[PDB]
């Protein structure tokens, strides 16, 4: 009758991660969220990824 | 009277594995899309796959 | 190649299946953009295909 909605995601992993805002040298300036080894939605061919 | 010979040399003697099995593991990314559209007939009554 | 002649095409009506459309595309109207967005759109389509 109500409609609530409940949004669960199962997770057993916890690795570091962190946010980086780049820069790109044409003046494009732009924010993504990169994991621990994991492949952060490359843009333009740059692929910045973090270690833990 | 006589013949020759074969020579057999040596250089290095390291510890090395088989080979059971090659392949090639190639690094992948994420793409998706989607589209948004409407009923409009009898196509889309109750759910998108029938069975 | 070459235009040849064809008995069939004398009688000056030809049938619809001697139509063919390379690829299936549609129209709409569209709405006019800055030029920024299309000189980034085409770097970032310049980008994506450096083959």
């Amino acid at each position: 009758p109500h409609g609530i909605i409940w949004k669960v995601s199962p997770c057993a992993a916890w690795v570091p991660s962190a946010v980086i805002e780049l820069t790109m040298p044409s003046g494009e300036v732009r924010t993504f969220h990169p994991m621990s080894g994991i492949p952060t939605q490359v843009f333009k061919g740059v692929s910045v990824t973090y270690l833990g | 009277p006589d013949s020759k010979c074969l020579k057999i040399k040596v250089k290095r003697i390291n510890l090395k594995c088989k080979k059971s099995s090659s392949y090639f593991v190639p690094d992948a990314r994420s793409r998706c899309t989607s589209v948004r559209r409407c009923r409009w007939a009898g196509d889309c009554q109750s759910g998108c796959p029938p069975h | 190649e070459l235009c040849s002649s064809d008995s069939g095409t004398s009688s000056g009506l030809l049938p619809s299946d001697r139509v063919l459309w390379i690829g299936d595309v549609a129209c709409q109207p569209m709405t006019p953009i800055p030029e920024e967005t299309f000189l980034e759109l085409k770097s970032f389509s310049q980008s994506e295909f450096p083959d």
